[PDB]
């Protein structure tokens, strides 16, 4: 009868188990490196020799040839755990690998791996509780966010006058604000000047067409059109009759037709790039007509005031005001024109950090705050239960205070130390309790801008300890090649 | 470059400390299988043939030929307990090495073992402590010394008569009463009839004479009086007295780690283990017995934490189960003791960094 | 059982780091006795035939097939510092490798990369920061400017036609100066005659389809066109009727499209290469059309002496004199592609040098005094900062201090005698003083008249310090088999 | 590393168990051999060259060379099964190693060995308790003290003249039944006539005068003799009789099962397979006899719930049959004893998981 | 009969079919015998009983065999 056939790997005992085991340890201990501010790339240098430098896990365990299809399963959390919440990729990995380590110690107790399954999904449910109950529900509010935009700022040449950008991005943001749009703040750099008289638009920023037109146009009707006006007095005629007081061609405009323009009093401007009159259709809502035999006076988009202004001496065209406040312009002025560049880049970042920020109001402090929460917690919970279960909730909570335990490795802060400072300092402090890597000691997160939304972590824990306990529940597999 | 004698092995910083510990670890496997009142005596045999049956782990220790000094210190903790409390030498010698067990997972790590002696010693410290503020004091009363002498004879063999042995040694103890002097009770056993015709030929001095069939329920019960006359003996002298069962040992374990959260730093992680090592004792005590050390270790904790200081293990049940009502009491002194020999010695153990042998 | 794929190796902690570095470390010990006027020349053989027995670093690692990516990384850097200034290729890549032996030392004492590379960066802005301290304005000014030049283009396979090369770069740099884009010397060779035969052409150069068409033009309006005139009459009426005089076709022209536009006195120049047609649209100003239904009198540029010359029987289309002469040519000789090739780099590094005596005409004393000096100011921001980094600091400097060390070294004198005399005066008597090759002694560099510009010193540190930075973070490298 | 001197051995929990149960489980399938009437005698020649051979186990397990320490304590129950009852010496011996064959499987579920104690005790106590249920209380009754002389003279170098060594043996008993005593009855062979000369000289003192042809001849008459007066002062110390032939193990080890049923707990299992083990005694007779055990066993079964517990196995008639009407009886004592050294002896075993074997 | 099961995804329409199936298997067995019997072991454990009983009154080397006929139930609980 045999066992098997000559294709069929059997695995059974510690043999299998352990091994799985193992494999998960291998994989997450290496994205562990690159885990936190001070995360440690990898260069990864798959078959055809190609190299791709990353700090993500997903990216990584999307890129390193695995073996062990055990090991494969932390590549598909790391994978919903990107297409869900993004960050945290790495985290989800790393405990997961924990909650296995200390599952076996159980194992080793002769104690059969399904009631440490029991354990872990009681304790992660639990633990998730714990969370729309300790959610730091975030202010639009100030404060809090002008500390997060300064944490964005630093570290940079920006770091001089970090502050007073600080406050652009929130009030850039509070503007805009309904879910923040990133892709709704128009940042104009433009060489001139310190950047310290970088300010902030009420609206889109163009860098007339006609020393005769309008400078200064109220209720304007921006008539977006595609085709340029070039081979003509009646096609002027066709804009003038919809009552376009604003034109933008994306094309050239023929010398005639501008004169016409002049005479009519319409501030038309010539050639705007693709990507601006986009911005245009957005903001005041003018609709794109690709021909000027199409466009009519519904196509025509509101902006209460589009005036040319001076910025740093040079002509611009300031669209603002426009009925839809979902548009607003930064205008970035900078010394050096490379300046600009570094200073931009940076107004980006805090736009995004500040987007996470006020999304999902129920927010919580990272550095490992919460996690040693649930380490604490979860270990009453251990002992109001009994039986095996306790150990294993137990356990699941030493699994816990891994990510700042980690984070202090990534710092020189010696781990055992902080870890326990962490935990004393968070049941004296409060939840606003983690650890700032900066200065090496126990800091009120919640006061220093570093925040995480509700459903990362929630999602976290889950994919974690399921996907362990799939595993757990794998005995004896036996899979041919 | 010979610079180590011949046929020496001598390893250095961490690995040292391994190999020591380990050492001490499996040495005290084997006399754990004696503890509880069910343990598993063991047939030590010489190079000679001489084969001997014992329950002691001192007297065990003393037997078995051992070349590695690490484990010669475990001897010495054995002698230094069985001559300042008598019984339990094993507990001593166990618990001595279950703490290497819970340094270890730190010294693989790096951990300083200095570091560690810090922290034990000031565990062992705080420990002592809630064992001398907790502890019972009661009663030359005939009445309780009775009930406790057929709760101590119990879980022997010589529990099927416990009812009148237990009145023989209250006896010969309530006549040389002044502090009790255990050189003062001369014991003779006489294998042959039934231990139902034991006698205490008595005013002060007595000599217990014990009459059983076989040298076999000749002995296992007059060990088992032995044990009687040592707890008897105790609470007329050193009223101090501690529940039993692994009961203490999962109390001061609970409140060792509530000292972790508190004392952070190296400490917290390392209080919490020299806690999870007082959990050895209870283990131990139901798998002497054939029931789940899990199960009942989690259950005890639980219990133990909504309960009381008294919420042992009633291995004899197999389930937790409060001493203060069952009766289950020793003498204060026995942990007091146990804490300091055990403890203290073997943070040395880690102390001792490497060590130079010759041939 | 196999975590990571069957038979990879797996390095971590004291392996992945100590590896890392020793790899760098040792590429660096290839190429360092190749530095300085007594340099050893090496004789690599690839699996082909081909000897090159060369001193440059760059060519040496271009031509060594490297496996490791550490050492392939260094590679890089030599691939970036000849892509700049072109010398100091080897300089480079000595301190890369040195940063890191000094690193390691620090690494066994235990002191995570982390707050080592913090110190390497702070420190990297040190050095920076003192050479602008302490570097000279050596004056555009044509002199001047040729002996920057020059300097540069001299022990090279150039240097014999060294003065002709130095003007050609020159005229090249000094005409593309508006901020010097180096992207608008269009370099063309010929092979024929020797390095004395070339010159700088003021515009475009094409490599006349009708033997009787024009060929000279006095103000030749060019129209760029893509499209083929094959099949022909009303496409070409359609471009006579913009004014033109010249058709830049960038397919082939039909015999009968050919005869129409010879009618018209119009030079047709069929199947011509679309990099042409991007360069004469930048140069003349003509806009470059699809179809010729397209073309109109405004895409049609401007040239003023538009003249079809036999570069060596090869009728070549010399459309020069542009509106714009902002991009020029610059035709070089040469024996072989071999003496093309590398004169052509020596130009191009020439270039760059040149470019910087435009923008930023600074200049360091050879000879190490750069070195010395910042070794020895960065070693006292060392104490002006304490910690633990106190030591990391100096340990740099004193890293910086292998420049000297090994060029003294290749010179035979003792480099440490030397480096106590030279720290001596070279703290006492300014920075001036620098290691002499020909005195073996310690002599007053800037009297000596060695100076190298700042530019040339400038990436070296940066280059150096960043390359010790994505070296320390690697992490980990599996993907194997 | 040499944490001891090589010097002694030292297993390991399951290690040292599983050597005990095969080595005392083997020695045990070796007097199972020599079991029952058609007992397979043994042939011992020490290393001096006198040939040894013999039925009793006892005589075997004497001249036997026996290092092992296991073995020694199988030793000791067929050595004071000889001194106090005599007969059936080779039962407790095959009995103990059948303890053995089932505590191992036990051990198999994970069955800690102490626990595995447990079943096996509180049915050997039920299994004696049975016995003095289904027990033949004789009366000076001359008629039945002389019947049960010649049963323990039976099928042995006395059976030819067990008529006259009965009453022999019975008077020898009757006059020193003060309250009987061994110890006023001395024997005394000589060489000289035949065995039907044997006398009984007078009376608290008999002098036993054994006349036979051989030397050897008569020490086996002095020994059926003395097992004769062994089992006669059984049943005048204890009027309790029952029947051998396998009736009685086949009483209990139906009772036991049952009982185990009634009893939930670990100690189930163990009490049913301390039954099966009551049929290795059944089973042996019929094997040393030439019929099937497993045909045999069951036959006889079926017939023991038909019939009552008083139906065994007929070795000479080859298949069941009573043994009361046969005149197969043993004294009380014998079984109940047999059960104690053999079980009590096996609960050793289990708890021995050491050994510092000398050489 | 035909059963057309709907479902905006082939996942959800897989787990319909299937649990279904089983629906319809169940039925099945409850019209071939409208018994019912306890799992849980409890059958298994019923048997071994009386299996266990049955060997010591059928007598032959059945008995053996039927008893260990009885244990190998216990496998199941």
């Amino acid at each position: 009868e045999g066992p098997l056939s000559v294709f069929g790997d059997r695995s059974t005992g510690e043999a299998i188990r352990s091994q799985n085991v193992m494999a998960a340890a291998s994989i997450a201990n290496i994205v562990k490196s690159s885990l936190g501010p001070v995360g440690l790339d990898k260069m990864l240098v798959d078959d055809i020799g190609d190299v791709t430098i990353t700090n993500d896990g997903a990216t990584i365990l999307k890129l390193l040839e695995v073996e062990h299809p055990a090991a494969k399963v932390l590549c598909e959390l790391a994978d919903l755990q990107d297409k869900e919440v993004g960050d945290g990729t790495t985290s989800v990995v790393i405990i997961a690998a924990e909650l296995l380590k200390n599952a076996d110690e159980l194992v080793k107790q002769k104690i059969h791996p399904t009631s440490v399954i029991s354990g872990y999904r009681l304790a992660c449910k639990e633990a998730v509780r714990y969370i729309s109950e300790n959610l730091i529900i975030n202010t639009l509010g100030r404060d809090c966010l002008i500390n997060a935009a300064k944490t964005s700022m630093s570290s940079k040449v920006i770091g001089i006058n970090g502050d007073f950008f600080a406050n652009l991005v929130v009030d850039a943001v509070l503007a805009i604000k309904y879910r923040y749009p990133v892709n709704s703040i128009n940042v104009l750099k433009a060489h001139g000047r310190s950047q310290m008289e970088s300010m902030l638009i009420n609206g889109y920023a163009l860098n007339v067409g006609s020393q005769g037109m309008p400078k200064r146009i109220v209720n304007a009707k921006i008539a977006c059109l595609d085709f340029s006006l070039q081979k003509t007095k009646e096609r002027i005629q066709k804009i003038l009759a919809t009552g376009a007081n604003v034109i933008l061609t994306t094309g050239g405009i023929d010398d005639m037709c501008l004169k016409y323009f002049v005479e009519a009093g319409a501030m038309a401007v010539r050639r705007v790039l693709k990507r601006d009159l986009k911005r245009i259709a957005k903001a005041s809502g003018a609709t794109v007509l690709s021909t000027l035999a199409n466009l009519e006076a519904s196509m025509l988009g509101q902006a209460e005031e589009v005036v040319q202004e001076r910025i740093c001496d040079d002509e611009l065209i300031l669209i603002k005001n426009t009925k839809a406040r979902t548009s607003a312009s930064v205008i970035l002025r900078g010394a050096n024109d490379f300046m600009c560049d570094e200073m931009e880049r940076s107004l980006h970042d805090a736009l995004c950090v500040v987007k996470r920020v006020l999304e999902s109001k129920s927010v919580v402090p990272g550095g490992g705050a919460v996690e040693a929460a649930l380490s604490i917690y979860l270990e009453n919970y251990a002992t109001s239960m009994g039986s095996r279960e306790q150990l294993a909730i137990a356990e699941f909570a030493r699994s816990l205070p891994v990510i700042p335990n980690t984070l202090a490795v990534n710092a020189a802060q010696d781990s055992t130390d902080l870890v326990a400072k962490l935990r004393a300092f968070h049941n004296e402090a409060l939840k606003w309790i983690g650890l700032d890597l900066v200065n090496g000691k126990p800091r009120d997160n919640k006061q220093a801008g570093v925040f995480e939304p509700t459903i990362v972590k929630v999602k976290s824990l889950k994919f974690a300890t399921e996907a362990a306990i799939t595993i757990l529940r794998i005995d004896d597999l036996i899979k041919l090649h | 470059v010979i610079l180590l004698k011949e046929g020496t092995d001598s390893s250095q910083g961490i690995p040292q400390l391994v190999s020591n510990i380990s050492a001490c670890q499996v040495i005290a496997e084997a006399v754990r299988t004696t503890l509880g009142p069910r343990g598993m005596d063991k047939l030590i045999v010489d190079g000679r043939g001489k084969a001997t049956i014992s329950n002691d782990g001192a007297t065990i220790l003393k037997l078995l030929d051992v070349v590695h000094p690490a484990a010669k210190t475990l001897v010495d903790i054995a002698k230094s307990q069985d001559a300042e409390v008598g019984d339990g030498t094993t507990s001593v010698t166990l618990l001595a090495a279950e703490f290497l067990k819970q340094v270890k997972p730190y010294v693989e790590e790096g951990l300083h073992p200095q570091i560690i002696i810090r922290a034990f010693r000031t565990a062992t410290q705080l420990a002592v402590n809630k064992i001398k503020e907790i502890a019972v004091t009661v009663k030359e009363q005939r009445k309780l010394l009775e009930k406790c002498a057929m709760t101590a004879l119990s879980s022997k063999l010589i529990s099927q008569q416990k009812a009148f042995f237990a009145k023989m040694v209250v006896d010969a103890v309530m006549m040389l009463d002044d502090l009790l002097q255990l050189k003062m009770i001369g014991i003779k056993k006489v294998q042959g009839g039934a231990l139902e015709e034991s006698q205490l030929v008595a005013a002060k001095t007595c000599t217990i004479i014990l009459r059983g069939g076989a040298e076999q329920f000749m002995e296992e019960t007059e060990r088992s009086l032995h044990d009687a006359i040592m707890i008897v003996r105790r609470a007329i002298k050193n009223d101090s007295v501690v529940a039993g069962g692994g009961a203490i040992e999962m109390e001061l374990s609970k409140y060792l780690r509530d000292y972790s959260r508190t004392i952070p730093g190296k400490q917290q992680l390392l209080i919490g283990a020299y806690a999870k090592a007082l959990e050895i004792i209870p283990r131990q005590l139901c798998d002497n017995a054939g029931f789940d050390a899990t199960n009942i270790l989690n259950k005890l904790r639980a219990r133990h934490a909504q309960g009381g200081m008294w919420y042992g293990v009633d291995i004899n049940t197999e389930d937790i189960a409060d001493n203060f009502e069952a009766f289950v009491w020793e003498p204060a002194m026995v942990r007091i003791n146990a804490l300091t020999a055990a403890s203290e010695a073997a943070c040395l153990i880690v102390s001792v960094d490497e060590t130079i042998k010759n041939p | 059982v196999l975590v990571l794929s069957q038979n990879t190796k797996r390095e971590s902690g004291r392996k992945v780091q100590s590896g890392n570095i020793n790899a760098a470390k040792t590429i660096a010990d290839i190429i360092r006795t190749c530095l300085g006027p007594k340099s050893m020349m090496k004789m690599l053989l690839d699996p082909m035939g081909g000897i090159v027995m060369t001193n440059d670093g760059n060519a040496i690692l271009r031509e060594i097939q490297v496996q490791h990516p550490a050492a392939k990384s260094m590679i890089e850097i030599s691939r970036t510092q000849d892509e700049e200034v072109g010398d100091g290729t080897t300089s480079v890549i000595i301190l890369a490798g040195e940063m890191l032996s000094v690193a390691e030392h620090f690494l066994e004492q235990q002191m995570h990369p982390t707050v080592v590379i913090s110190a390497y960066r702070k420190a990297l802005d040190d050095m920076i920061s003192t050479l602008k301290k302490i570097s000279i304005p050596v004056d555009s000014n044509r002199d001047t400017m040729l002996n920057i030049i020059n300097s540069s283009i001299t022990t090279k396979v150039i240097s014999r036609w060294s003065s002709l090369a130095c003007n050609i770069a020159l005229d090249a740099v000094k005409t593309v100066q508006f901020i010097d884009i180096k992207k608008y010397a269009r370099v063309e060779k010929i092979p024929g005659g020797i390095i004395e035969d070339s010159c700088v052409l003021r515009g475009v150069m094409i490599n006349v389809t009708h033997p009787r068409m024009r060929r000279y033009i006095k103000n030749p309006r060019i129209v760029l066109l893509d499209s083929s005139l094959e099949y022909i009459q009303q496409l070409c009426e359609d471009i006579i009727q913009l004014k033109p005089d010249v058709v830049i076709t960038e397919k082939g022209i039909s015999d009968l499209a050919q005869h129409y536009l010879m009618r018209a006195n119009i030079t047709a120049i069929r199947r011509v290469r679309k990099t042409d047609n991007n360069r004469i649209a930048r140069a003349c100003g003509a806009r470059i059309v699809s179809r010729p239904e397209e073309l109109r009198e405004e895409d049609v540029g401007t040239g003023a002496l538009l003249e079809i010359k036999k570069i060596g029987d090869e009728y070549f289309t010399f459309i020069t004199e542009c509106k714009d002469p902002k991009a020029c040519t610059i035709l070089l000789r040469g024996a072989s592609k071999e003496i093309l090739s590398e004169v052509e780099r020596n130009l191009q590094d020439a270039m760059q040098v040149c470019r910087n005596v435009l923008l930023d005409p600074q200049l360091v004393p050879g000879g190490g005094a750069s070195e010395m000096a910042v070794a020895h100011a960065l070693t006292e921001k060392s104490k002006a900062m304490t910690g633990v980094e106190q030591w990391p600091y100096r340990a740099v400097a004193q890293a910086l201090e292998v420049i000297p060390r090994t060029l003294i070294q290749n010179c035979g004198a003792s480099t440490i005698r030397l480096l106590t005399s030279l720290r001596a005066k070279h703290t006492q008597e300014c920075e001036t003083w620098g290691v002499n090759g020909e005195t073996g002694t310690l002599v007053d560099m800037k009297e000596l008249g060695i100076w190298e510009p700042l530019a040339v010193k400038l990436q070296t540190y940066k280059t150096a310090v960043e390359t010790a930075v994505l070296l320390l973070r690697i992490d980990d490298i599996v993907s194997g088999h | 590393i040499i944490k001891d001197q090589d010097r002694k051995s030292r297993l390991m929990g399951l290690e040292a168990l599983k050597s005990h149960i095969m080595a005392a489980k083997a020695v045990a399938n070796t007097m199972k051999t020599s079991l029952g009437p058609n007992g397979l005698d043994k042939m011992m020649v020490d290393k001096d060259g006198d040939v040894t051979v013999t039925n009793d186990g006892a005589t075997i397990l004497s001249m036997m060379d026996v290092d092992h320490q296991i073995a020694k304590l199988m030793v000791e129950l067929s050595k004071s099964q000889d001194d106090e009852i005599g007969d059936g010496t080779t039962g407790v011996v095959v009995l103990a190693g059948a303890l053995l064959e089932e505590a191992e499987q036990l051990l198999d579920r994970g069955i800690h060995p102490i626990r595995i104690a447990d079943g096996y005790e509180q049915a050997a106590r039920i299994a004696i308790e049975h016995l003095d249920k289904i027990s033949d209380s004789v009366l000076k009754n001359t008629e039945p003290l002389i019947q049960t002389a010649k049963t323990t003279l039976g099928s042995k170098v006395v059976n030819s003249c067990h008529r006259q060594m009965a009453e022999i043996a019975v008077n020898a008993v009757l006059t020193v039944a003060d309250d009987v005593d061994f110890e006023l009855i001395k024997v005394e062979g000589k060489v000289g006539g035949r065995l039907e000369d044997t006398k009984l000289i007078k009376s608290r003192a008999v002098t036993i005068f054994i006349r036979g042809g051989n030397k050897m001849i008569i020490e086996e008459a002095k020994r059926s003799l003395h097992d004769a007066l062994c089992v006669i002062r059984n049943l005048i110390r204890d009027n309790r009789v029952v029947y051998g032939g396998g009736a009685a193990e086949i009483s209990c080890a139906l009772a036991v099962s049952q009982e185990a049923d009634k009893c939930p707990t670990l100690e189930q299992y163990a009490m049913r397979a301390f039954a099966d083990a009551l049929e290795v005694i059944p089973m042996a007779l019929a094997e040393n006899s030439g019929m099937n055990p497993i045909q045999t066993m069951t036959e006889v079964r079926a017939r023991q719930v038909k019939e009552n517990p008083a139906l065994g196995i007929d070795c000479l008639h080859k298949g069941t049959n009573d043994m009361k009407h046969q005149h197969v009886i043993e004294t009380l004592i014998g079984k109940k004893q047999q059960i104690s050294l053999a079980t009590q002896m096996v609960r050793m075993i289990l708890k021995i998981d050491d050994i510092r074997k000398p050489g | 009969v035909t059963i057309v099961v709907r479902g905006s995804n082939k996942l959800v329409i897989e787990e319909a079919e299937r649990s279904i199936h089983d629906a319809l298997c169940v039925i099945r067995c409850l019209v071939k015998k409208r018994a019912l019997i306890a799992g849980g072991g409890a059958p298994e454990i019923e048997l071994a009983l009386r299996l266990t009983e049955y060997s010591r009154t059928l007598s032959g080397m059945e008995s053996y065999c039927i008893r260990a006929f009885a244990d190998a139930m216990e496998v199941i609980p």
